[PDB]
């Protein structure tokens, strides 16, 4: 890797620069290189290598959804169209296949604690249903139960170790409700996931501090959010 | 497309 | 070049693409390949290919003074964020000549229309200004003069073949103007000019339909706000 | 910085 003769230290330095500086592809290219530099992340590096990526395939899958809208608008203008979200697709699908490559080389097998743990299935959960977002071959049903084994894992072990206030917890049950939603077909199990999920937390503010408070009902009115719009 | 509210940065 | 083996007509149908999907790397990438077709451009693909390098390289504008300012600050730790700002700097820089490259082989030789012509010496002037904004060494001066030669080129022809209200003639007097004011270093320069555009393309607005009469004041209006930060 | 106004997108 091109990385591979930067420290450590410095990558992480470099990658908080280019999330201020909102170059998300080099933040996320540094993180690259953090990871592969074999140990362990910390809490803020493990959050510095989500955001970075997700600043990423946000951007790609902002543009494939225009260039989607165009091709299914357009089905004769020839294969440019075609063409062009094929090329959109294949950038995201790579950055995806990057991602969950670093997860299953080494983060997740060296992660032992609930927090990092949960926190990197939950990235891989999402990283297969921004595949399945795109996907339309024979792999897709293979595509939508690698996400949904991903997030049920994270989910056990989060019911198990965590309180339900966790913010780890709450964002993973809020894009497992998501995936239920509109990649399973499954907006019944979406809607229970999410009033459960919200129900518990609330139910759970009275032990926190106010910035923890904070924290958690940020989450909250997410899942609200959603609930709103589907019921 | 209709987007659902899910974890961290809202880049899509 | 990667794009040599794509139509030009498919390229600049892609371009239109990416400028929807907001991937303006893309879209620039589509734009050099159809300048390199050899072929003249259209008014449309010139404001394409315009449209393109304007919002890469602000992207790398905006990164470079987050970075600039936090190196100035730290002005101990460490070479990175000097490391990193240069980084960002060599790939403006690259994006810059890139440009500079296309208008030199070979827009500007093949351009012989007043609208074509100072279309592309306003944008040598404008990338010859970015590289002015991150210049240092003992070249500023040079890059200095590049620009303010291929602005007044530009200008020279366009107040003998452009009326005083042709959106052409007025985004490039504000750019030289805003080159005066803080590239120069001759604010009053630019206050000067920014005044007699705007005076006389007010006089001339009754020649105007309600179409060009938009266009027109659009830019005027960014002649005054200038004009009200600068007095 | 404090940025004047220029032709075209403002995409810095
Ligand atoms: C322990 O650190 C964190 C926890 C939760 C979010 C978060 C985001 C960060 C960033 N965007 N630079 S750091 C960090
Ligand atoms: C003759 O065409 C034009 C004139 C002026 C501006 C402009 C911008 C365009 C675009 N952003 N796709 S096309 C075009
Ligand atoms: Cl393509
Ligand atoms: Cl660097
Ligand atoms: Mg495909
Ligand atoms: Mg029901
Ligand atoms: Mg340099
Ligand atoms: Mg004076």
């Amino acid at each position: 890797g091109a990385m591979g003769s930067m420290e450590r230290a410095s990558l992480i330095q470099k990658a908080k620069l280019a999330e201020q500086a909102e170059r998300y592809e080099d933040m996320a290219a540094f993180m690259k290189g953090a990871v592969e530099k074999g140990e362990e992340l910390s809490c803020e590096e493990r959050n510095l290598l989500s955001v970075a990526y997700k600043n990423v395939v946000g951007g790609q899958r902002a543009a494939w959804r225009v260039l989607s809208s165009i091709e299914q608008k357009s089905n004769e203008k020839g294969p440019e169209v075609r063409e062009y979200r094929e090329k959109v697709e294949t950038e995201l699908q790579g950055v995806c296949d990057t991602v969950l490559g670093l997860l299953d080389s080494h983060l997740i097998k060296e992660a032992g604690d609930a927090e990092s743990r949960v926190f990197y299935l939950k990235m891989k959960g999402d990283y297969y249903r921004y595949l399945a977002e795109v996907a339309t071959g024979d792999d897709k049903k293979r595509i939508i139960d690698s996400a949904r084994s991903a997030y049920q894992e994270a989910m056990d072990i989060s019911k198990k170790e965590m309180p339900p206030t966790n913010p780890i917890r709450l964002g993973l049950a809020l894009n497992f409700s998501v995936f239920h939603y509109e990649i399973a077909n499954s907006p019944e199990e979406a809607i229970s996931l999410a009033k459960t999920t919200f129900d518990e937390a609330m139910a759970d503010l009275h032990t926190l501090s106010e910035d923890s408070y904070k924290d958690s009902t940020l989450i909250m009115q997410l899942l609200r959010d959603n609930l709103t719009l589907w019921t | 497309k209709l987007m659902f509210k899910t974890e961290g940065p809202d880049s899509d």
